[PDB]
RNA sequence: CCGGCCGGGAACUCAAAGGAGACUGCCAGUGAUAAACUGGAGGAAGGUGGGGAUGACGUCAAGUCAUCAUGGCCCUUACGACCAGGGCUACACACGUGCUACAAUGGCGCAUACAAAGAGAAGCGACCUCGCGAGAGCAAGCGGACCUCAUAAAGUGCGUCGUAGUCCGGAUUGGAGUCUGCAACUCGACUCCAUGAAGUCGGAAUCGCUAGUAAUCGUGGAUCAGAAUGCCACGGUGAAUAC
RNA sequence: AAGAACCUUACCUGGUCUUGACAUCCACGGAAGUUUUCAGAGAUGAGAAUGUGCCUUCGGGAACCGUGAGACAGGUGCUGC
C-alpha cells in the first residue's frame, strides 16, 4: 500500500510518497539525477535511505515547490522519514538517533526597523 | 561568552566521500556563501593532489595537513598589569582548524592561474614541507620556545 | 594587420583585437566582422592577409581614429564659442550633464591637490 | 450561480456574518458549498513617530482584510430573495457575481 | 499650515477638474501620431498654454486633510504621518492596529 | 535630449518673435520665457532672457538654434 | 514621552475601536476625513452635554453615529429635537442618510474622558489643581474602581517652570493585555498656558 | 492537442478559522528534605523554543512653538496675499553614511533549474506588430488565491579569456534618442553608439555580527506624473568562531 | 523630506494687492455658471457673448459671485529657557 510523509524545510514544502517496487525516484517528473542530483548536495534525499535498506527496496514519487536548491532537498529528507511510516518502531529509534525528524525551523529573521538586515547595525560613529 | 559554555554545530559531512573533516575545509574556503563553487575547486585540487603523490583520496589530505598543524600557540595574558605573549597548547579541535585555516591563506596569496592549481599546490609543498604554510608554523612555534620561559 | 591609423595586437581575437581602434568598441565591432564575414573566434594572424582588406572597406563605414577625434574636438571648442551653460562648463573644468559639484565631481576636477 | 464574496477587516466579526449567511440559505433553499477562506491581504503602513528627527523610531501598523467565499448552486427561489432586506453584519461589505 | 497654503491648494483641486479630465483630450487626441502630424500638433502645444499654468494635475502636493502638512503623506488616509499616528491609537481608523509579524 | 514631436516655444515668445522681424530689429525683448528653443526665424534678434536678477542680452548667432534661451544665461555667478 | 498609547495596543485584544465599517482602499480616505468632520463638530457642539465617545459606524451607504454621554438629558432635549437638530447637521458632512442613537453611562466617574473633563473644567476656573486632582482620585476609588492614576502636566498653578504631579490609587497595570484601561486624555486652557490632564482607570482584569 | 488541460476527485501541498502542544510535566544525580542546577527520556519543538510588540521612577531646563494646539512679545497697505523667472542642485574645501569596484571561488556568450512577499482603476497593463534598445501602436483581462506588473538573481551545463590596468573597472564625455509633464536650459530618469578616468585590497585609526546570523544574491512596496545606490519589507545560497 | 524641473517653497530678484488668498457679521448689486477676444512674463486689466433656476413675505429667499464700511482675518514672525 503507498504510503505518505511530508516534510518541509525553509519556506519549501515537499509531498513523498512512497511504495514498494525498484529504487528509482521521480520528483517533479524529472529524474533524482537530473533535477539537482547531478548538483551539490545531491544525496541529502539520500541520506535516510544510506541508514536504513534502499539499496532496490522502494521507489519514491514525489513533488516540491517553494524554496531554493538547497530549501527542497531539506523537504524531501524530512518527507522521507516521515514516509518512513512502514516501521516505525523499528525504524525511528535509530532514524531518530541520527536527526532526520526534526523540523529544524529556523526561518529567516525579518527585517527590523532601524537595522539594515536583522542583525546588521549600520556603521556606529562615535564623532 | 560571559555566562555561556556552549557548544557546536553537527557540520554535514563531504558528499563525495565520508569525510566531515574536509566538510569543514569546505566552509573555511567558502566566501560569500557560494559552497557549490567552493567545492569544485576543493575536489579539484584534490585529484590533482592525488596525481603527483598516489595517496588515493584523503589520506593525500591528511599528511599534507599533519605538515602544518601547529601545537603551541601563545595568546597574551595580561597579569597585573603587563602584557606579555604567553604560549598554551591547543586544544585538538582547534588544532587542525587552525591547520586548514593557514592553508587558505596561503593558498588566497600565491596567485598563479586558478584557485583549485594555487590549493593543489601549497598542499603539495606542505607536503614536502616547504609552502607558505609551513613557513607559518614554525613562526608561530619561534613565538614559542623563546618566550617558554612563561607558563 | 594593420588596418586603420594604428591596430596592432597580435595573439588576441578579432573584435577585441578592433577595441583598439578609435571610434569602435564592442557592437561596431561585431557588425564590422558581420558584414564582412569573418568569424570572431579567430585572432588576427591566424587570419588571412586577403581578408585583412576585407576588413578595411568595412571600418570606411564609421567615423574612426582621425576624423572622430577633430569631430569631438570640433564639438567641444563649438560649445565653448557658443558660451552657453554645457561651454562655460568645459571652460571652468566641471562637470556637465549636472552631477554634484559640492563633494564629488573629482574626476572632473582632477587630483584633490589642496 | 450565486456567488457571494464578502470582505472585512475583522475575522470574528466575518465569522457570524458567513455563519448565518449559510443559515439563511441552506434551511429554506439548498446546495451551499461553504465558507472558503481565501488568504487574507495584510496591508502594511510603517509610519515614523515624532514630529522630527528621530527617524530610527517607527510604529508599524496594519490592516487585515479578511475573505470569505460562499458558493450557492442552483438559483433557488426560496433563496433568491433570502438575501434580499435581510442583509445584516454591519462592518461587512458583500459583493454578488450573478 | 499657513492657511494661504491650504487655500491654494484647494485652488489647484477645483480649477484642473474645470479644464483638465475635458480639456486634457486637447493633448491626447491631438499631439497623436496620424496624417495630422504638422499643422493639427502644433495647435495642440499652442491651446495648451492657452490653458493656465495651473490645472495641470503635476501641481497637485497632495497634503494632508487636517493640517495640510506637505511631508509624510499616506494615500490610503489622506492624512500625513502623525495624525495617522494619532487617529490609530484613539480608535478612529477601522482595522488599523499594530503590527508585529 | 527631449520631446519626440514638437519643438517648444511659449506663445508670448512666439507672437512676439513675429511681430519682432517684419517691423525690424529695432530694440532688445523683455523675454521670461528660459524654457523656449530658438527656431531660426529668430537669428539676428536681440532677446534678452531673465537669469534670475537681470535680463543678459544675447545676439542670436546661426548656431543657436537646437538650444534654449535659457542656456546662454548664466543664473548662478560664480567668483 | 516612552510609553504606547495604552487604547491602540488593545484594539485587538480587550477594547474594541471607536469606529467600524468596511470601505476599499478608493474611498477610505474621504470615508475618514467624513468620519473627522462628524466628531469635531460633534465634540464642539456637545462640549457641556458630558460626552466621553461617539461611534461612528456605516453600513450600507449610510451613517450611524452612537453619543455615550453621561447626560443625556441635555441631548435628547425636548421631545427628541436635539435628537433631530443634530441629525440634521451631520447628513451635511456624512452622506445623506442618518441615525444618531443615544448610549448613557450611569456611573460617570469611570469614563476616562469624563473623569479627564471634570478635571479640565476645574483647572479652567481656577481651582487648586491638586484638589482636583486627588478629589476624581478618591470619588472614583469608592465608586468601584480598582485602580486610578491621574496625571496633570503644564504651568498649574502660574508656576514659571512647568512640572508633572501624578496620584493613584489601586493597582493599574500597564504592560498587562488582558487589563481592561480606561485612558483618555484632554487639555485645560488655562491662561498661563495648557495644562495636559491625562487619566488612566483599571476597570478588571479580563 | 500530455497543458491539472478536461470529466471527476477532498486524499495531499495550501489557504484562513477552531483546537492540541511545553509545564522543569516525567526520570536520574547534586542541593539545606527548599529554590534550583546538570544529564537523559519521550517529543516537531527543552527549558523565558526563535523573532517581535510591550520601555518602570526618572535622567538630559535632550528634540520639536516649521505637523498641530498654545501663554506672552512683535507685524497687521505689512514680517500678510498673488504671480513669472531664479534658488534650495552653487563648490579652492573638510567630515559622515552608502553604492560600485580593484577581478580568474572572475568577466563575457549560449542554454537551463529553484522563490517568497507585496501592488493595481485619471491604475497594473498580457498576446500581436514595429524599433538594435529605452519604448510605440493595437487591444484582451483584472478593483484580483484566478488578470497584469513578472523572465527571479546568485546557481548549473558549455565555450572563451591567461594575470594584463587586461575581454577587470563604468567615472567622465561627445553624438543620437525614448518617456513623463504645460514645460526636461538651469536641474529628470532611461536606451543606443562612441569615449575608457581613478582604482592592482587601502596610513594612524575604526565599525557590524554568534546564527538561517555574518556575507552574498536578486525581488516587491511606500512617497510618487516623472525622479533612488536611501528607507521599509521578502525570499535564495550560506559560514567561521567563543579557550 | 514615505521622494525640491513648475508646484512643493517657507528663500531671492522684479511685477501687483489691500478688509485681503482663507473666516464671520452688516448694506448694495448679480441667479450660479457656460463662449472666446485683446493687452501682459503671468497675476491681473477690460471686454464681447450666453444662461437667468428651484420658494414667495411678493421692501425677499437660501446657494454662489462682485463691491464698499469697520470689527478683524493673516504670520513656516520670536521664545522648546
Amino acid at each position: 500500500n503507498q504510503y505518505y510523509g511530508t516534510g518541509r524545510r525553509k519556506s519549501s514544502a515537499a509531498r513523498v510518497f512512497i511504495k514498494p517496487g525498484n529504487g528509482k525516484i521521480v520528483i517533479n517528473q524529472r529524474s533524482l539525477e537530473q533535477y539537482f542530483g547531478r548538483e551539490t548536495a545531491r544525496m541529502v534525499v539520500r541520506q535516510p535511505l544510506e541508514l536504513v535498506d534502499m539499496v532496490e527496496k522502494l521507489d519514491l514519487y514525489i513533488t516540491v515547490k517553494g524554496g531554493g536548491i538547497s530549501g527542497q532537498a531539506g523537504a524531501i529528507r524530512h518527507g522521507i522519514t516521515r514516509a518512513l511510516m512502514e516501521y516505525d518502531e523499528s525504524l525511528r529509534s535509530e532514524l531518530r538517533k541520527a536527526g532526520f525528524v526534526t523540523r529544524d525551523a529556523r526561518q529567516v529573521e525579518r527585517k527590523k526597523v532601524g537595522l539594515r538586515k536583522a542583525r546588521r547595525r549600520p556603521q556606529f560613529s562615535k564623532r | 561568552p560571559r555566562r555561556r559554555v556552549i557548544g557546536q554545530r553537527k557540520i554535514l559531512p563531504d558528499p563525495k566521500f565520508g569525510s566531515e573533516l574536509l566538510a569543514k575545509f569546505v566552509n573555511i574556503l567558502m566566501v560569500d556563501g557560494k559552497k557549490s563553487t567552493a567545492e569544485s575547486i576543493v575536489y579539484s585540487a584534490l585529484e590533482t593532489l592525488a596525481q603527483r603523490s598516489g595517496k588515493s583520496e584523503l589520506e593525500a589530505f591528511e599528511v599534507a595537513l599533519e605538515n602544518v598543524r601547529p601545537t603551541v600557540e601563545v595568546k597574551s595574558r595580561r597579569v597585573g598589569g603587563s602584557t606579555y605573549q604567553v604560549p598554551v597548547e591547543v586544544r585538538p579541535v582547534r588544532r587542525n582548524a587552525l591547520a586548514m585555516r593557514w592553508i587558505v591563506e596561503a593558498a588566497r596569496k600565491r596567485g598563479d592561474k586558478s584557485m583549485a592549481l594555487r590549493l593543489a599546490n601549497e598542499l603539495s609543498d606542505a607536503a614536502e614541507n616547504k609552502g607558505t604554510a609551513v613557513k607559518k608554523r614554525e613562526d608561530v612555534h619561534r613565538m614559542a620556545e623563546a618566550n617558554k620561559a612563561f607558563a | 594587420a594593420r588596418i586603420a591609423g594604428i591596430n596592432i595586437p597580435d595573439h588576441k581575437h578579432a573584435v577585441i583585437a578592433l577595441t583598439s581602434i578609435y571610434g569602435v568598441g564592442k557592437t561596431r565591432s561585431k557588425a564590422i566582422l558581420a558584414a564582412a564575414g569573418i568569424a570572431e573566434d579567430v585572432k588576427i594572424s591566424e587570419l588571412s592577409e586577403g581578408q585583412i582588406d576585407t576588413l578595411r572597406d568595412e571600418v570606411a563605414k564609421f567615423v574612426v581614429e582621425g576624423d572622430l577625434r577633430r569631430e569631438i574636438s570640433m564639438s567641444i571648442k563649438r560649445l565653448m564659442d557658443l558660451g552657453c551653460y554645457r561651454g562655460l562648463r568645459h571652460r571652468r573644468g566641471l562637470p556637465v550633464r549636472g552631477q554634484r559639484t559640492k563633494t564629488n565631481a573629482r574626476t572632473r576636477k582632477g587630483p584633490r591637490k589642496p | 450561480r450565486i456567488r457571494i464574496r464578502l470582505k472585512a477587516f475583522d475575522h470574528r466579526l466575518i465569522d457570524q456574518a458567513t455563519a448565518e449567511i449559510v443559515e439563511t440559505a441552506k434551511r429554506t433553499g439548498a446546495q451551499v458549498r461553504g465558507p472558503i477562506p481565501l488568504p487574507t491581504r495584510k496591508e502594511r503602513f510603517t509610519v515614523l513617530i515624532s514630529p522630527h528627527v528621530n527617524k530610527d523610531a517607527r510604529d508599524q501598523y496594519e490592516i487585515r482584510t479578511h475573505l470569505r467565499l460562499v458558493d450557492i448552486v442552483e438559483p433557488t427561489e426560496k433563496t433568491v430573495d433570502a438575501l434580499m432586506r435581510l442583509d445584516l453584519a454591519a462592518g461587512v461589505d458583500v459583493q454578488i457575481s450573478l | 499650515a499657513k492657511q494661504s497654503m491650504k487655500a491654494r491648494e484647494v485652488k489647484r483641486v477645483a480649477l484642473a477638474d474645470k479644464y483638465f479630465a475635458k480639456r486634457a483630450e486637447l493633448k491626447a487626441i491631438i499631439s497623436d501620431v496620424n496624417a495630422a502630424s504638422d499643422e493639427d500638433r502644433w495647435n495642440a502645444v499652442l491651446k495648451l498654454q492657452t490653458l493656465p499654468r495651473d490645472s495641470s494635475p503635476s501641481r497637485q502636493r497632495n497634503r494632508c486633510r487636517q493640517t495640510g502638512r506637505p511631508h509624510g503623506f499616506l494615500r490610503k488616509f489622506g492624512l500625513s504621518r502623525i495624525k495617522v499616528r494619532e487617529a490609530a491609537m484613539r480608535g478612529e481608523i477601522p482595522g488599523l492596529k499594530k503590527a508585529s509579524w | 535630449r527631449s520631446l519626440k514631436k514638437g519643438p517648444f516655444i511659449d506663445l508670448h515668445l512666439l507672437k512676439k518673435v513675429e511681430k519682432a522681424v517684419e517691423s525690424g530689429d529695432k530694440k532688445p525683448l523683455r523675454t521670461w520665457s528660459r524654457r523656449s528653443t530658438i527656431f531660426p526665424n529668430m537669428i539676428g534678434l536681440t532677446i534678452a532672457v531673465h537669469n534670475g536678477r537681470q535680463h543678459v542680452p544675447v545676439f542670436v548667432t546661426d548656431e543657436m538654434v537646437g538650444h534654449k534661451l535659457g542656456e546662454f544665461a548664466p543664473t548662478r555667478t560664480y567668483r | 514621552g516612552q510609553k504606547v498609547h495604552p487604547n491602540g495596543i488593545r484594539l485587538g485584544i480587550v477594547k474594541p475601536w471607536n469606529s467600524t465599517w468596511f470601505a476599499n482602499t478608493k474611498e477610505f480616505a474621504d470615508n475618514l476625513d467624513s468620519d473627522f468632520k462628524v466628531r469635531q463638530y460633534l465634540t464642539k457642539e456637545l462640549a457641556k452635554a458630558s460626552v466621553s465617545r461617539i461611534v461612528i459606524e456605516r453600513p450600507a451607504k449610510s451613517i450611524r453615529v452612537t453619543i455615550h454621554t453621561a447626560r443625556p438629558g441635555i441631548v435628547i432635549g425636548k421631545k427628541g429635537e436635539d435628537v433631530e437638530k443634530l441629525r440634521k447637521v451631520v447628513a451635511d458632512i456624512a452622506g445623506v442618510p442618518a441615525q444618531i442613537n443615544i448610549a448613557e453611562v450611569r456611573k460617570p466617574e469611570l469614563d476616562a474622558k469624563l473623569v479627564a473633563d471634570s478635571i479640565t473644567s476645574q483647572l479652567e476656573r481656577r481651582v487648586m489643581f491638586r484638589r482636583a486632582m486627588k478629589r476624581a482620585v478618591q470619588n472614583a476609588m469608592r465608586l468601584g474602581a480598582k485602580g486610578i492614576k491621574v496625571e496633570v502636566s503644564g504651568r498649574l498653578g502660574g508656576a514659571e517652570i512647568a512640572r508633572t504631579e501624578w496620584y493613584r490609587e489601586g493597582r493599574v497595570p500597564l504592560h498587562t493585555l488582558r487589563a481592561d484601561i480606561d485612558y483618555n486624555t484632554s487639555e485645560a486652557h488655562t491662561t498661563y498656558g495648557v495644562i495636559g490632564v491625562k487619566v488612566w482607570i483599571f476597570k478588571g482584569e479580563i
